[PDB]
RNA sequence: GAAGGCGGCUCUCUGGUCUGUAACUGACGCUGAGGCUCGAAAGCGUGGGGAGCAAACAGGAUUAGAUACCCUGGUAGUCCACGCCGUAAACGAUGAGUGCUAAGUGUUGGAGGGUUUCCGCCCUUCAGUGCUGCAGCAAACGCAUUAAGCACUCCGCCUGGGGAGUACGACCGCAAGGUUGAAACUCAAAGGAAUUGACGGGGGCCCGCACAAGCGGUGGAGCAUGUGGUUUAAUUCGAAGCAACG
């Protein structure tokens, strides 16, 4: 119900970015996207459209309640210092960054390239 | 053009406001360079602001300026095979031009019977921050907003 | 590692290679038709397994059409054991063995020495792997102690293009197909390398009212004029995208 320290995921893709504001335990607090925003098509991918959905996180986070976080980055998306920038600047203290991008040790097969 | 930027020709103040920016208003509504006509309908649209409010038709006329003059406008730009409008800040210069493009053309589309009528309700509404050329920059800039994710360009 | 190919770590079994020494044998070697063995991927049989991917297939897009490219799913297969198949641009598109013919410089595994307190640094040398480059070779491209140079031994293979790796026969295979393999007929070319242009939905750099920014137009109307078509006794002839049509 009211929170101090949290986790902002950001899942930021060549096509989408979720920024997702859990307790330090994982329980989501809240979310938004640039989808969620009304962003479609190319805007949703844009780094402007990761500003407005990270401020939007932000503010219901730090309404529910939520001084500091930490930022964990995912994907490859562009919209990621676009992000955390508008995480800083709506409020939350980002202690702390990390880069949580999956890195298969081989492991399983890809897809096949595009246009082939 | 290819060169680079080119000269631009200054113009000399009005005879009677003193303002380069009437004389620029003249010959935007100049036709065929008829001037003398255009300078007469401009000098009688002033006075008939000068006429319906108490305040001086320049003062008017650039609070018409202020409210009709864009910020932000939308250059449509070709990325690959995808066309998209892109939002730019308007050079002081082309602000200008487009206020006072805008504002005569929307006189010049108005119904009254004569031009200098036309364009003096036009002026009046503008510094009033209505009519048609405050809605077209509020047009321009609804675009500007609407592509503003595009800024990175 | 002969090749195919082999990439987490551990242990068991196991092959080969290389460097020294010079104790041993004393030419015992090279090649090798026919044979035998191995042989990517796909494929086949039996029985398992099955996350991701993905022929086929389904749907959605695109398009004139789209049995494709693109997107969403998705069966065989991809994995394992055993057994078939024996084909690949199975390529260094370069059989194996041996000897000789400038150097320069990387790197891999050793050996020896001269320093170096050791490390390390220098020289030499052996066997690989690369790049550069003499002589020589080459049609040229280029190769050049890892020859495509100079030589000898053996094996395989070639004799214009198509027909055709097809037909028949034969052998192999569960099958798919593999191996061997013509002829009739037909053409005066096919082909390799390189050169000059032209072109490219290749690249790079430039210019032009070429685009972009504005102004004003045409296309709509009446008429003038030229052209086409049609008509006519004739509607004289020429001009036909830009670059014919006041
Ligand atoms: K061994
Ligand atoms: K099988
Ligand atoms: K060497
Ligand atoms: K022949
Ligand atoms: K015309
Ligand atoms: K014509
Ligand atoms: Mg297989
Ligand atoms: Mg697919
Ligand atoms: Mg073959
Ligand atoms: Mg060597
Ligand atoms: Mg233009
Ligand atoms: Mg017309």
């Amino acid at each position: 119900k009211n929170i101090e320290s949290g986790v902002a995921h950001i899942h930021s893709t060549f096509n989408n970015t979720i920024v997702m504001i859990t307790d330090t335990h994982g329980n989501a607090l809240a979310w938004s996207s640039a989808g969620s925003l009304g962003f479609k098509g190319s805007k949703k991918s844009t780094p402007f459209a990761a500003q407005m959905a990270a401020e939007a996180a932000t503010k219901v986070a730090m309404e529910h309640g939520l001084k500091t976080v930490d930022v964990t980055v995912k994907g490859p998306g562009s919209g990621r210092e676009a992000a955390i920038r508008s995480l800083q600047a709506t409020g939350l203290e980002v202690t702390a960054i990390r880069d949580v991008t999956p890195v298969p040790h081989n492991g399983c097969r890809p897809p096949k390239r595009r246009r082939v | 053009p290819r060169k680079g930027p080119v000269a631009k020709r200054d113009v000399l103040p009005d005879p009677i406001y003193n303002s380069k920016l009437v004389t620029r208003l003249i010959n935007r509504v100049m036709v065929d360079g008829k001037r003398g006509i255009a300078a007469n309908i401009i000098y009688n649209s002033f006075d008939i602001i000068k006429e319906s409010t108490g305040n001086d038709p320049l003062e008017v006329f650039e609070q018409a300026m202020k409210n009709v003059m864009p910020v932000l406008e939308v250059k449509a730009r070709r990325v690959g095979g995808s066309n998209y409008q892109v939002p730019v800040e308007v050079r002081p210069e082309r602000r200008t031009t487009l206020g006072l493009r805008w504002v005569v053309n929307y006189a010049r589309l108005r119904g009254e019977h004569t031009m200098e009528e036309r364009l003096a309700k036009e002026i009046m509404d503008a510094a009033n921050n209505t009519g048609a050329s405050v809605k077209k920059r509020e047009d321009t800039h609804k675009m500007a907003d609407a592509n503003r994710a595009f800024a990175h360009y």
